[PDB]
RNA sequence: UGCGAAAGCAGUUGAAGACAAGUGGCUUGUCGUUCGUUAAAAUGGCCUCGUCAAACGGUGGAGAGAGUCGCUAGGUGAUCGUCAGAUCUGCCUAGUCUCUAUACAGCGUGUUUAAUUGACAUGGGUUGAUGCGUA
């Protein structure tokens, strides 16, 4: 090609990222589903993770997360964050799970030393969901 | 390269600190002194000196120069034919010039050229001369309107004239002024036809014997340049689209050449058979300077044989009687048919009266191969200064920069501005930051995008590859005031530190595992005040970072990335409130650091934790630079000192359009002014190349530097076989 | 002059859980085959040499499948009890099978009728039989006699070495892949013993205490070996007798392992692991045995294998389940007068001094929207956006190119009811996504700015505007509640 | 150039050992050791020893005795080894070697015949160097470096008995000519205030620096370029800096002349014969952040005033960019004399202090930028008005409008005039957030709440607000929520800050439901006026009329 | 236009002269005219140099598509009916379940961290659109 011809712009396979991925630093309760959820999260079992969080009764979700062990509430929250990042219609039903994980395990993940670095994907997903709120405010006006 | 300032032979013609209207106006190939014997050129300047210069071998140390007996006239051009020589001159009502043609002779006393005065034209609007130089056309403004007159100059073969209302259509008199304004004209080597290019976009070939016209409509914006071929059967035209068209005048058939990195402000055929086209490309994405690229190209395959260009910086403001060229609408890249006079009056008044006379730019030096990278608008000119020719040119944003010649409305769109770029200290990566602007008259027209890109090349290839880009670093709509590359001790010189106008900092670094440049460290404060008077510095050890926000120089560490702390409280002063917002925090070496703010210039030691020296800046740099540009005005070294740099706009007996530069150096914490230099022109950027020199960029872009039997048979055979 | 820059497809910031190269490569193992066996598939080995056939040990038969048709080419049915192990020799020439009566029988492969020799091992069931990987004429059989035996296949009457020392149910052998004197055996008491065969052989030189009862031990390097048993697997440096990784990413006991090297893959090495709960997972030995991909199967997976390192054809991952069936997932791969007249067209300049090359490379074909943006047909480019078969990022990038480049209004000028309904009917779908909704916002804003009278006239885009209103109402409830979650974990810093 | 300053034989062991340091003793018999226990046998003792070392075995120990030779000891077992005498003059500083590293038969008198670490192994006779008063052993390529008071430097390598280099080093009577921490140099201290580093590979000075103050017992630490130095008649062992992977914190070197300062670790209490107390417990020299602490060996501050770029024909200054003036006539003598003109009998009046300050600095009396000022000068005039004299109307208005006020601002709540207090809220450019939060939560229910919330938001980071607004009671925050609910943008985000910083659980319910209802209606009105801000043909038959 | 932060905060928009049109003046409008102020449109758009097919290597994906009326949560309709509720085995959406050449998109394989080969005489002539129906 010519020597005076400028180089065109080409991204190629450059990784486009945002500025918000901080990935670097007797019974009497119900019949819940938390053994299913716990041995979904001990492995990486997307299939039975989907069969445990297609349950959407609020008291079942509530005491399920209450009976959950708090050392893996952070990875339940990571799985929920990645699923609502990918599928956008899940944000309605699945963020009921993410608000209950914060309310119940409000001590474990305030005692964790790097909250944003450990659940970066939630922060990036909610930042990109709520960043454009003035724009669709102007749109619906 | 015949350097003018190399010798007093013709630097005595011009070395002035105030007067650069002495200009070089024509070059001829022969020798006007003695005929019939050529390997040397005779240059006519715009005042009346005629220098004869040998460009084969070493330049002679006494050229054959003369000075023609001239009136107040100022030398439009000279003309050559067989044997004879003409010259044309300009004059002193409505502001129009006035032209006057002489003929030359030389022979009797070999110091003076005698002149003859053929004729005059008492008001000239526009002019052109044919390719052979045998005839010339021009415009008149003689009443209801203008007029058009063609005249052969080396003979009275033909001289005709007519009002151009007989050229113009009947539709144009009830249409806009662009339809009757004419921005170009050309004649062929016979004077049979003439091309009138109008500001509306059309061209019209009139046939001069009978004044019948033919319209050629392709240019959707103003026609800026026209030329004929030698036989007159092809018309080259160029305009605001960056497309050179050539019209086959038999069938009216265009051949195009579409993406010519600048608008064609002049085009002409060049060879005896017409095998070259020479073009001038105005490159009008920056409105702050008129930077022309000279490009001839062979006519066979239309490839750019020998494109020529100077360095292309973009200054923060317009420079010196710079007028962006004519067009159809008044845009942010051009001006309409009305506003050229008002714009030049306003620009002269702005250079006289106003206060923010800062037109300073950022230039970078690639620390591997010592070539300097002028970031143009949405592009970079990589340019090496040991031969002062451009390495290449590369588009670094995603605009409509290259894909399209923008026209009358579309010139109100701007491609994203590259405002920062810095190399990592081993020269392996190039960090760049750009502001992507939205088009007007829609919902998202008032939120910018801020994009930080990371480029890589090996040491052979001339162009960089984007490895990653982060859109909105630091958050949405927030700028990056300063990026700083990191020293060789953090991630093997593969980290960058970006600063907000919130005082937030982000440390980005390239790790090989996830093979990308990712976000490592973060310190965000959430204030409610913003200021772009942000500066940054790093310790060479890689231990502590000096975050010079406005009025406040915080001291952060690197391990926990918060403000510095020792529990023993050994007068751990980790903030230095100064009298004004600080714009340079340049640390010369690990002992001390020079702060520069808009009143004073302090220096602070850290092995003796207090102020050591101070200087007064307010009488020199008061409210004249934008806050954040003292960092490009002053610089440092790694051993041998620090360089301040001030500017005095000169005065009459009010300020003027003339400038002088006062650069000063200091060694070893502001001790001695061991360099006090004065340069004849405004100075725009100074920076230390990595081998103990400091390069600076003049406002007219001269880069300067502050440093430390058989013999006769052989001769006759090389004659007779060449 | 330059060439024209291509229209860059709008890529957003990347979302979490992107497709890694490892999982793209391991996800193109597809077209699953399910073959119902008579009983649980206990072992599966591959032919080493022409690595293109594999033997599946069901109950009382061993079937060699081909790696190009996936049907049983050959079968071995003349066992008296349940056949347990079946492996090929390192030359791929003959096939050993340990049987529940403690009768190792070695046939030659690809000939089920010629049983070459029947070693009568222990009276207990012989559960693992494999030849040496360096040597050719020695066969190691461990049984439910808590003693493995090395047999020279010439002298098949007494075992040439008797490796005892383990307290319970030796179920696995392994050989160390550079030192041929080194046999690592693994039993149901934990305790990977390993033996130097030049010594006595009744005592291991050392022992590696996997705490769970091991199910398999394989050798990865000449130095490090991996033992699976219980819910984890551990890796052991063998020159330093010392554990250095352990991955417990399963629910139930890891039944088997195998390992791949140097094959055509982004992963330079791969250890896959099969674990009685349905899962088979692949772990990359170069970044600290991190898991990269996995398959879930319809029952507890008892054994697994992949095609060997030099497969050169159709490549296989096979997993045999305890349910009694076998799952294969593969990745696949004019006249002499006229020629004498047109001879030279394949010469390419070998003996020739100067060789000129200015044939330009043929680039990718331009799509219709890209050539219409090139031809400045901006309304036709919008029309070419809203065809049905267009990718969502392609509609987004032509909207963004018309937004940045020229004029939304130019692209929308000559429209009416019938020619706006594609745009708004796509804007319904694009208002949900984050990456599109800014562009959808300003395009809808411009079209209602300059078509507010067609709003009055046509009722059949009024309803489209109402549906768009309820869409932005749902999206603004979502963008408000996301800010509420953002605050409610900003509280927890 | 100091370090963290406090604390007013095998050379690589520590504690948990028995005695890896057996050393000689002043005014005693020969030698001793102690524990935190190994036996103290004899290495053919009772001579004129001045130091004692071992062969890095502690049962092949010795007593380095001034008798031209030395023998071995048995400090653990009981079995001695044989020896062989070389000289008979003074071997008081004998240092037995490792397995063939650095050994020669140099006793005291220029007889450095090379040998090995054995009782009968020999080498060449490398006694060529002159009478050296400072012979040390380093590990460049294990080498005897001789510095001679015949003055000349030489360096022989006891690896092949090869004289590597040598020159004329004019070294006088030294204090400690100790080899460097990386061994590449020689740190030789001059007597009172100086320590020069010389190049110990070529025998030439590389950096001759002065020191801070009096120091006598100086030796290079196990650092990069740092030394320790104890005072002569002082127990003060300070550190200075002119091993790089995971450096030392204690047990670095034992050469000191304090009050029996043997076996000097960081916690240097349990000595080998002394049984003393301990001191500092820091590590060696770090890269560059500890030199902001140890900012010593320079204490020469003067009164730095703003200079000017020197007037070399300054009359051609070419259109100065000021308003009307060109240069302020600097009077630092009048700046100092204004202190005497102010510290007078204007004990309640603004006739001899405020007029004095506004005459010395001719400004608009509320504005900066006609500066020529020093922070010590402003601090001393602020002290002279904080003495016998806030009733001045010009001085203490124009100098909280100065960015150098230096922390005399704490009584700004403790004095309460309205206009001076609001001006010190808005403009005083260094304020303590403790007093700012106290003024914020000591509410007088006015617009100064907005003026104090403004500054507390616009000059402090949010987490530094949160950590120091944890330091509040609960009645303050309950009345703050009550006053916000009663009766704006910066106080909304301040309310966000108080909700983030009160904590998680320990709240009440009625205040929470009241705040919930209030902010529900607040979001509703914010939504509606955001909506307001974002909200800012022919028929076939007609019938009409025309003129008749 | 100035100060600014990317928000915003203060300032506006005169005079002369000439010319054109309309009805020597009067009105209106222009200016390749000057002084002062910090101050939309002339049917008129971008070149050839070789395409097609099949791979391969990284990069993104809202995945490209097809089912099961299988589950979870919903939004809603026709007719009758006092409602209760009936039939339409009511419809639509999202998620889940199942499957495919990851079907989708993009950059590259001339040297690159990586990764490419093959077809074709890259012409001329005659019909080819009034010859066509599966709608």
């Amino acid at each position: 090609k010519d020597l005076a011809s400028a180089t065109n712009y080409v991204e190629g396979n450059a990784r486009v990222t945002s500025g918000d991925n901080f990935k670097h630093v007797t019974a009497t309760t119900t019949g819940t589903v938390t053994v299913i959820l716990s041995q979904a999260l001990q492995s990486n079992d997307h299939s039975l993770l989907e069969t445990v969080l297609n349950n959407r009764d609020e008291r079942v979700i509530r005491d399920t997360i209450f009976r959950l062990k708090p050392a893996l509430a952070v990875i339940l929250l990571e799985r929920l964050a990645e699923r609502i990042a990918r599928q956008t219609h899940r944000q309605g039903p699945l963020n009921v799970w993410v608000k209950w994980c914060l309310i119940i395990h409000g001590g474990y993940l305030v005692s964790i030393p790097n909250l944003m670095s450990t659940l970066s994907s939630l922060h990036s997903t909610l930042k990109r969901r709520s960043d454009l709120l003035p724009r669709l405010l102007a749109l619906d006006a | 390269t015949l350097k003018f300032a190399n010798n007093s032979l013709l630097s005595g013609i011009f070395l002035q600190e105030e007067e650069n209207n002495e200009s070089i106006v024509k070059i001829l190939l022969g020798d006007i002194t003695v005929p019939q014997q050529a390997h040397l050129i005779t240059v006519f300047t715009n005042n009346g000196h005629v220098i004869v210069l040998n460009y084969k071998g070493k330049l002679v140390e006494s050229p054959k120069h003369f000075k023609i007996s001239l009136a107040d006239e100022k030398l439009a051009n000279v003309f050559h034919s067989e044997g004879n020589y003409r010259i044309l001159t300009t004059f002193k009502h409505n502001s129009l010039q006035s032209y006057r043609l002489y003929a030359l002779t030389f022979d009797d006393a070999k110091k003076q050229f005698e002149v003859a005065h053929q004729a005059e034209w008492h008001n000239v609007i526009l002019s052109n001369i044919s390719s052979n130089g045998k005839l010339l056309a021009h415009m008149c403004k003689d009443v209801e309107h203008k007029s058009i007159s063609v005249v052969s100059l080396f003979d009275d073969s033909v001289n005709l004239s007519f009002p151009l209302g007989s050229i113009l259509s009947s539709q144009t008199q009830s249409l806009s002024y662009n339809t009757r304004y004419v921005s170009s004209m050309a004649i062929d080597n016979m004077g049979q036809q003439l091309a009138v290019g109008f500001a509306s976009g059309v061209i019209s070939i009139v046939s001069l014997a009978d004044l019948q016209i033919r319209l050629l409509k392709w240019h959707i914006d103003s026609v800026l340049s026209l030329s004929f071929s030698h036989d007159g059967s092809y018309l080259l035209s160029g305009g605001w689209e960056k497309v050179m068209s050539l019209w086959q005048l038999e069938t009216n058939s265009q051949q195009f050449l579409p993406r010519l990195n600048g608008i064609i402000i002049d085009c002409q055929v060049l060879g005896p058979q017409g095998n070259y086209y020479s073009l001038i490309l105005q490159m009008t994405e920056n409105n702050s300077n008129s930077d022309y690229q000279f490009l001839l190209l062979n006519a066979s395959d239309l490839t750019s044989k020998l494109s020529i260009n100077g360095p292309l910086p973009v200054f923060n403001s317009t420079i010196k009687h710079i007028q962006q060229p004519i067009s159809a609408m008044n845009t942010k890249n051009s001006n309409s048919i009305t506003s050229l006079n008002h714009s030049k009056k306003k620009q002269s008044r702005k250079l006289i009266k106003s206060r923010r006379q800062d037109f300073t730019t950022n230039v970078e030096i690639n620390p591997i191969n010592k070539n300097l990278y002028f970031p143009h608008i949405s592009a970079v000119q990589i340019f090496d200064f040991y031969k002062n020719e451009q390495v290449n040119y590369q588009y670094l944003t995603s605009g409509v920069n290259n894909s399209m010649g923008k026209v009358r409305f579309e010139l109100n769109l701007q491609d994203p501005i590259i405002t920062d770029l810095k190399f990592t200290k081993d020269g392996q990566w190039m960090i760049t930051y750009e502001i992507e602007y939205p088009p007007n008259d829609l919902l998202s027209s008032k939120d910018l995008t801020h994009i930080l890109k990371f480029w890589t090349k090996n040491d052979n290839e001339t162009n960089w590859n984007l490895k990653t880009k982060v859109i909105n670093p630091h958050g949405i709509s927030v700028p990056i005031t300063k990026i700083l590359p990191s020293p060789r001790s953090v991630n093997n010189s593969q980290g960058c530190l970006t600063a907000d106008n919130n005082g937030g900092l982000k440390f980005w670094s390239f790790d090989s595992h996830e093979s990308n440049w990712c976000l490592k460290k973060i310190s965000l404060p959430n204030f409610n005040h913003f200021s772009n008077s942000v500066s940054l510095a790093w310790s060479q050890d890689g231990s502590l970072i000096f975050h010079g926000f406005d009025d406040k120089l915080q001291i952060l560490d690197f391990d926990t990335f918060k403000k510095f702390e020792s529990l023993e409280n050994t007068k751990t002063v980790s903030e230095f409130t100064l009298d004004s917002e600080i714009q340079t925090v340049k640390l010369i070496n690990d002992t001390n650091l020079i702060v520069a703010t808009r009143t004073t210039l302090n220096a602070i030691n850290l092995l003796r934790g207090q102020v050591i020296n101070s200087f007064d800046l307010y009488p020199f740099v008061n409210g004249v630079y934008k806050n954040g540009h003292m960092d490009r005005l002053i610089t440092c070294d790694e051993r041998t000192g620090n360089i301040a740099l001030v500017i005095n706009q000169q005065l009459t007996d009010v300020p003027t359009i003339n400038y002088k530069s006062r650069i000063i150096i200091f060694d070893s914490d502001l001790s001695t002014k061991l360099g006090n230099f004065t340069h004849h022109e405004y100075i725009s950027w100074i920076g230390w190349n990595y081998d103990t020199d400091f390069i600076f960029l003049d406002i007219e872009s001269t880069l300067g530097v502050v440093g430390t039997n058989s013999d006769i048979f052989a001769e006759q055979l090389h004659k007779l076989s060449s | 002059s330059t060439a024209r820059p291509r229209i860059i497809t709008s890529k957003a910031p990347l979302l979490p859980q992107q497709t890694t190269p490892e999982q793209r490569y391991w996800r193109q193992y597809t077209s699953a085959q399910l073959v119902k066996e008579h009983n649980s598939v206990t072992h599966i080995s591959f032919n080493p040499q022409h690595p293109h056939d594999f033997a599946v040990t069901s109950s009382t038969r061993v079937q060699i499948f081909s790696s190009r048709t996936r049907q049983v080419i050959k079968t071995f049915s003349r066992f008296k009890d349940v056949v347990y192990s079946a492996s090929f020799r390192s030359d791929g020439k003959l096939l050993c099978a340990g049987d529940a009566t403690g009768l190792v029988s070695v046939y030659d492969s690809y000939n089920p009728r010629t049983i070459l020799l029947s070693i009568n091992a222990s009276t207990h069931p012989t559960h693992v039989t494999k030849f040496h990987t360096q040597d050719n004429k020695i066969l190691a059989t461990a049984s439910d006699d808590r003693v493995t035996r090395l047999w020279d296949i010439s002298n098949a009457y007494e075992p040439q070495l008797e490796l005892t020392g383990a307290t319970d149910y030796v179920r696995t052998l392994s050989f160390i892949p550079a030192a041929p004197h080194l046999v690592a055996t693994g039993s149901y008491d934990g305790l990977i013993r390993l033996y130097d065969t030049r010594s006595s052989g009744s005592t291991p030189i050392y022992s590696l205490n996997h705490d769970q009862p091991v199910e398999n031990v394989i050798a990865v390097s000449p130095t490090q070996i991996v033992s699976c048993g219980g819910n984890n697997f551990k890796v052991w440096d063998l020159t330093s007798n010392k554990k250095l990784y352990e991955r417990g990413n399963f629910n139930k006991a890891v039944t088997c392992l195998d390992y791949v090297e140097n094959f055509d893959s982004p992963m330079q090495s791969a250890l896959i692991a099969s674990s009685l709960d349905g899962h088979v997972k692949v772990f990359d030995p170069l970044d600290n045995f991190q898991v990269k991909f996995g398959w879930k199967f319809s029952g507890p997976v008892l054994s697994c294998a992949v095609s060997p390192s030099t497969a050169q054809g159709n490549r296989h991952l096979v997993a045999g389940l305890s349910s009694g069936l076998l799952a294969i997932r593969t990745k696949k791969k004019k006249s002499n007068n006229f020629q004498r007249m047109m001879r030279g067209s394949e010469y390419q300049g070998d003996q020739e001094h100067i060789i000129h090359n200015d044939k330009v490379r043929s680039q990718r074909r331009m799509r219709a929207f890209e050539r219409n943006i090139n031809q400045f047909k901006w309304s036709e480019a919008l029309d070419n956006a809203f065809v049905p078969g267009m990718a969502k990022e392609l509609t987004l990038t032509v909207l963004q190119e018309l937004r940045k480049r020229g004029k939304v209004r130019v692209a929308l000028y000559g429209r009416d009811e019938s020619t706006l309904e594609p745009l708004l009917n796509w804007c319904l779908k694009g208002i949900e996504d984050v990456r599109s909704a800014s562009i959808v916002a300003d395009w809808v804003a411009v079209v209602l700015e300059l078509y507010g009278n067609t709003l009055e006239s046509s009722p059949v885009l009024q309803e489209l505007m109402i549906d768009l209103k309820t869409k932005v109402r749902h999206e603004i409830h979502k963008s408000k509640e996301a800010q509420r979650i953002e605050g409610m974990l900003q509280l927890l810093t | 150039d100091y370090v963290q300053v406090a604390d007013g034989l095998m050379v690589n062991k520590g504690n948990y050992t028995l005695n890896v340091i057996t050393k000689a003793l002043e005014d005693t018999t020969d030698t001793s050791n102690d524990h935190l226990d190994n036996k103290a046998y004899t290495g053919s003792d009772e001579f004129l020893s001045q130091y004692k070392i071992k062969a890095k075995a502690k049962v092949m120990s010795i007593k380095i005795d001034t008798k031209n030779s030395l023998v071995i000891a048995i400090l653990q077992n009981g079995l001695i080894e044989i020896f062989d005498f070389k000289l008979t003059l003074l071997h008081s500083f004998d240092i037995s070697y490792d397995n063939l590293k650095y050994a020669k038969w140099f006793t005291e008198n220029g007889t450095e015949y090379v040998f090995v670490l054995c009782p009968l192994q020999d080498d060449k006779v490398c006694y060529k160097l002159l009478e050296l008063t400072d012979c040390g052993s380093g590990e460049s390529s294990p080498i005897k470096e001789l510095s001679s008071t015949i003055i000349e430097g030489f360096s022989f390598e006891n690896s092949k008995l090869c004289y590597q280099f040598g020159k004329l080093y004019k070294l006088n009577q030294g204090k400690i000519y100790i080899y460097s921490l990386p061994h590449c140099q020689l740190q030789q201290v001059i007597e009172f205030p100086m320590v020069d580093k010389l190049s110990p590979g070529d025998d030439l000075i590389s950096f001759q620096p002065v020191s801070v103050n009096r120091v006598l017992l100086t030796v290079n630490n196990v650092i990069y370029l740092l030394d320790l130095l104890h005072c002569s008649t002082l127990s003060q062992r300070e550190l200075t800096h002119v091993v790089i992977n995971s450096e030392k914190s204690h047990n670095s070197k034992t050469i000191a002349i304090g009050i029996s300062t043997k076996n000097g670790p960081n916690p240097t209490s349990s000595l080998e014969i002394i049984n003393i107390d301990v001191g500092t417990n820091t590590l060696k020299d770090s890269l560059g952040k500890s030199f902001q602490v140890g900012n010593n060996d320079s204490s020469v501050i003067l009164k730095p005033l703003f200079d000017d770029k020197d007037i070399n024909d300054k009359r051609v200054k070419c259109n100065d960019v000021s308003g009307d003036s060109s240069v302020p006539v600097l009077h630092c003598n009048e700046v100092i004399e204004k202190l005497s003109a102010l510290q007078d009998n204007d004990i309640t009046s603004f006739d001899d202090i405020f007029f004095k300050e506004l005459k010395i600095k001719e400004e608009h009396y509320t504005e900066k930028d006609r500066y020529i000022s020093d922070p010590g000068f402003l601090n001393k005039v602020l002290d002279l008005i904080f003495g016998k004299f806030p009733k001045t109307l010009t001085f203490l208005l124009t100098h909280p409008l100065f960015p150098l006020s230096r922390t005399r601002n704490l009584l700004s709540l403790l004095r309460d005039q309205p206009r001076l207090f609001k001006q010190a809220i808005v403009t005083c450019p260094n304020l303590p957030l403790n007093e700012l939060l106290e003024e914020l939560f000591s509410i007088r229910n006015r617009e100064l709440l907005l003026d104090i919330s403004f500054r507390i938001l616009q000059d402090f980071t949010r987490d530094s607000i949160k950590q120091e607004m944890k330091k509040l009671s609960k009645l303050d925050v309950q009345n703050f929520i009550e006053f916000i609910t009663s009766g704006s943008t910066q106080l909304f985000q301040l309310l966000s800050l108080v909700l983030d910083s009160i904590g998680l659980f320990s709240l009440e319910g009625a205040l929470l439901e009241n705040l919930t209802l209030y902010i529900d209606k607040q979001v509703e009105i914010a939504e509606r006026n955001t909506e307001l801000w974002n909200l800012i043909a022919l028929p076939t038959y007609t019938m009409e009329y025309l003129d008749i």
